[PDB]
């Protein structure tokens, strides 16, 4: 019930119609929630949320960030840095991520 | 933003003597490396010695604007915030700002807290018969017994908040 | 190719991935923050509890009740008559 | 009349009236005395438990401390060179 | 008993030779405790003794005298010269001295007689 | 007979470092707590007790009678007794500062060797360096401390006696 149509290859290739279209889909039957189950379990295993809690732990100690939320955007944009101990997702997940989206995005 | 700036001084020079005697005061004290220059922390204390309490957002503002690197540092590489110091200079300019600045209230409020230890709400005869057993000094009982009295509009037995602070500012 | 969709939608812009790690990130960060909290109270405790700074309390404290008294005693025996 | 010379024995320079009045004193100015010193050690006692005069001693005391402390751990430093 | 030499009645008379003599003879066979009682006895219901203590309280309280001799020459001479004015002073009252006169005189009555020229 | 009542010399007192000066200002401005300016004489003797002087009666009673003044509330007519008499900042300040100048510099060091070794065994130990540190709030490495006695302990007891605390601290 889904035609790809040369799938928008390039990785930054902006297109919401058919990122809207097939998410819309997928809610029904809401595959999002397994996606993310699976990752954070996968997500802890390679020692990634330490990483990452240190940082901020350090961010909170100097006293630089104050709030959470400006806590959480400044740890947003330091990860985003992934192109840059890094912050960035290990590959497993999103070779996983690529597996079982691809798995449960066969499905339709 | 620009960084590592020295802080004005017109807000510490228009300060008493005493004043200044208590600044320089609190610095020494919490000044155990004798090095003339604090860390963050005894800076905070220092500033908490004077009785001000500010949020970490405020110290860190002031710790990046006038902030100075220490001397071990290699000035080849770039220096965080918090492992900058404070000379005398920066605590002297900045806790007189702080002074200045600080509203005459402030003080009177502590002082009552200090005064009703036990968060009655109010200052009573025993409060103030403590506190005289603190100073030393030992006063008739018709004295404080007059000192509250007088500014009891309620006949409550003691002095709340309010008539504290007016009695303590007024003329 | 099914793979080449999914890497795009996955990896992309907007992509599956950003919202996750974004979702993670906002609730482990939560989960270390209160954490840092809980640090702090503690830190701030134990830091109170040093000696010079109990000086410049106790120092403190006297020189303020000494000032007030006296000032308020002053007060009540001028109203006195 | 005898009196006259008992009057003379008495009241004279070298007088029983002299003699005990020094032996008396003696005695009583000693007795004051001990006494004296007993509530000098008790008020005395009681004068330095008080705040200002702990405060006083309190800031002396890490001054000193502080002070000499550092000035010898620097000696000490310098030596192991 | 012994043969006086006519009493060198002056008070402030010089001759101190009879005046050791007499008390030679008087404490063998001792009657100074005597006057000794009778002295404390009449003294203490003035009320002078705490008079004299607390003036010497004072002069150690105001640390003014620091040692127990000091406090002595200093109590002794302030007792001399308001002894001296008073023909709260610390003058030995005059009943006490009354009171040496009689039991010094019945004490010098049984020990001596004064010859006649 | 005694003069009384003269002003005290700030020749003494001139001569002092700004850290003195500001000991004793604080010390009058401590024991002042009547904030009239005057001390009373236990208030004085409080204050020299405060510079670490354990004057005797007599000496302070001498400064006392020299250079006490009257109050202010005393009728002019009439004699005040000598401990009835004030100090002033300014005789406190000359007084203090004759005391200081002419105290011996071993006085102080004594006094701060009973303080680190408050046990009176006669001798400071890594323990009490280590106190000693817990009460001054920073933390120095134990090689340092171990140094600090090591290096000064001449006898092989564990520890640094007087004299040598006083040979060491006043080392050029």
């Amino acid at each position: 019930p889904a035609a790809a149509a040369n799938y928008t290859p390039a990785t930054l290739d902006q297109d919401l119609r058919s990122q809207i279209n097939s998410l819309l889909i997928k809610e029904g039957h809401v595959a999002k929630i397994q996606e993310h189950l699976l990752h954070h379990l996968h997500a802890h295993p390679s020692n990634w949320p330490t990483v990452v809690q240190n940082h901020a732990l350090s961010l909170l100690r100097s006293g630089e960030v104050t709030s959470f939320p400006a806590l959480l955007r400044r740890v947003v944009e330091d990860v985003r840095q992934d192109t840059a101990p890094s912050l960035a997702v290990p590959q497993s997940v999103v070779e996983e991520a690529l597996k079982v989206t691809r798995e449960c995005l066969d499905q339709l | 933003q620009i960084q590592y700036t020295i802080p004005p001084r017109e807000d510490y020079n228009k300060l008493s003597d005493e004043q200044k005697t208590r600044i320089s005061e609190a610095f020494e004290l919490f000044d155990s490396n004798k090095d003339g220059l604090l860390s963050y922390e005894e800076f905070r204390f220092v500033l908490r010695a004077l009785g001000f309490d500010l949020p970490k957002q405020q110290t860190y503002d002031m710790l990046v604007r006038h902030g100075q690197r220490p001397a071990n540092w290699p000035h080849d590489q770039e220096c965080p915030p918090v492992y900058r110091q404070f000379n005398l200079a920066t605590a002297q300019a900045l806790a007189g700002t702080l002074i200045r600045q600080r509203d005459p209230r402030d003080e009177l409020r502590r002082a009552f807290r200090l005064f009703d230890v036990d968060g009655k709400g109010m200052i009573t005869e025993d409060d103030l018969r403590k506190v005289c057993q603190q100073v030393g000094n030992n006063i008739p009982d018709a004295d404080i017994q007059a000192m509250i009295e007088e500014f009891d509009s309620n006949g409550k037995g003691g002095v709340d908040e309010d008539e504290f602070l007016r009695l303590m500012m007024s003329k | 190719l099914m793979a080449d969709f999914t890497k795009w939608f996955v990896t992309g812009d907007g992509g599956i991935m950003e919202e996750f790690t974004e979702e993670t990130l906002r609730h482990l960060l939560w989960d270390v923050w209160q954490r840092h909290q809980r640090e702090e109270a503690e830190r701030k405790r134990k830091a109170e509890e040093e000696e010079s700074w109990r000086l410049a309390r106790e120092h403190l404290t006297h020189r303020l009740q000494v000032k007030y008294f006296y000032r308020w005693r002053e007060k009540a025996r001028a109203l006195a008559t």
